[PDB]
């Protein structure tokens, strides 16, 4: 039966670079050669967030669409949404358009549907917003969707997180350990807000970023090039690979789930066109990843001609 | 009008002589906000005169209070173009390695970029 038809095996790859140069995934190492598939898989079952159209207005009376201004609100999403995915499902689960997925999968998912009822929606969000002083409609930057996105995680009952934003350049240990034991550890979302130079970022902490994917707690980071922000979930020799929000899809009506995945080899821009604010994150589900984390971050020393975008404190 | 535009470089250099004969102990810094920068408010005057020993940590912390900020509002102070290394570091370390030709050592602070399309 399927004997008679060309399956056009890698087709999405057609669109790829045949490197030598291995393919760092959110932690997750791949060979371009013998794991097309599994990288595929891997980008695929990610949680994606575009801009969507025709949902309740915001605020009642407010946009029924983020079009040209909910892009990093969408990046937050999403990052955010791995972030649930990694507590919820944990970094192997992998999502397949056929195969019925697990409950927790659509509670996931449905936590960020634009609805003023869901926990992370477009809604929520930019509503929690303007509390920071962001006006509906308005443009965010890294740290503002990050802080938005910590006091929405504190009405979420279900996951429970602990999510610390490291200011000022600097992640304190003592007051992270405080955070996670209280209300034992909590799982840990950590979102390190940063601006890596003036109008470019310096070579010098280029290392230091790719290996900020290349660890198992890396959620990726979130930033763009000028005008257009990503949700950066790995990296690929001297480029960035990323999922973007820049496509209006009309608003879910079931839940179908195919909108919410981008079924493609990622998108991919040079490291030297990612603008220098950004904000970099991290999940440590137990105390053992965080400890395991900051191992991590120390070993980072050993790079070669490199600087640390951070530097970890106890106190 | 930003410092240099105000102040003319032998003017400056000759700031830098008189308080460095005046004040040893005390680092000439100029901090303003990045060209760049819209969102964050301006201060009122920028020069400041420093003791060496104040480290990173502790200057931005300062700043923040003069620009009136939130903890969790993004502020970065940066020195030729990058963020501190260590903020542990002494002022007195980031003069001798950053200073300006002129005797002053120049900060500027920003907070991030936003994003959009179409």
């Amino acid at each position: 039966a399927t004997l008679t038809y060309d399956t056009l095996r890698f087709a999405e790859f057609e669109d790829f670079p045949e490197t030598s140069e291995p393919v760092w995934i959110l932690g997750r190492k791949y060979s371009i050669f013998t794991e097309k598939d599994e990288i595929l898989s891997d980008v695929a079952s990610r949680l994606w967030f575009t801009y969507r159209k025709n949902f309740p207005a915001i605020g009642g009376t407010g946009p029924t669409s983020d079009t040209g201004w909910g892009c990093m609100l969408r990046c937050g999403q999403m990052i955010f949404a791995q972030a649930l995915v990694c507590r919820h499902l944990g970094r192997d689960w992998r999502w397949t358009q056929r195969k019925r997925q697990p409950d927790s999968y659509f509670s996931v998912l449905n936590a960020f549907i634009d609805r003023k009822d869901s926990y992370y929606s477009i809604h929520q969000i930019a509503q929690m917003g303007v509390g920071e002083g962001k006006s509906i409609g308005q443009w965010y930057g890294p740290n503002t969707v990050a802080q938005v996105l910590k006091k929405l995680a504190v009405f979420d009952t279900w996951s429970s997180l602990a999510v610390h934003i490291a200011m000022d350049n600097t992640v304190v240990m003592e007051e992270i350990r405080r955070l996670c034991r209280t209300s034992p550890w909590r799982p840990l979302v950590l979102l390190i807000p940063l601006r890596l130079g003036l109008t470019d970022i310096n070579e010098a902490y280029v290392e230091t970023l790719k290996h900020c994917f290349m660890m198992p707690q890396s959620l990726g980071v979130i930033g763009g090039k000028p005008n257009s922000a990503h949700y950066f979930i790995g990296y690929v020799g001297e480029e960035l690979i990323y999922l973007d929000p820049a496509t209006t899809q009309p608003a879910v009506e079931p839940i179908p789930d195919e909108s919410f995945h981008c079924q493609h080899p990622p998108c991919r821009m040079s490291i030297a066109e990612l603008d220098p604010s950004i904000a970099v994150g991290f999940f440590c589900k137990t105390e053992d990843d965080f400890n395991d984390w900051c191992q991590q971050v120390k070993k980072l020393s050993l790079l070669g001609g490199a600087l640390p975008m951070f530097e970890l404190v106890e106190q | 009008k930003t410092f240099k535009q105000r102040r003319s470089f032998e003017q400056r250099v000759e700031d830098v002589r008189l308080i460095r004969e005046q004040h040893p102990t005390k680092i000439p810094v100029i901090i303003e906000r990045y060209k760049g920068e819209k969102q964050l408010p301006v201060l009122d005057k920028t020069k400041f005169l420093v003791p060496d020993h104040v480290n990173m940590s502790e200057l931005i912390k300062i700043i923040r209070r003069r620009l009136q900020l939130n903890a969790n509002q993004a502020f970065f102070l940066l020195v030729n173009g990058h963020s501190m290394v260590s903020v542990s570091t002494p002022i007195s370390e980031v003069y001798e390695s950053e200073r300006d030709e002129d005797g002053f050592l120049y900060m500027v602070y920003a907070s991030q970029e936003t994003f959009g399309t179409a």
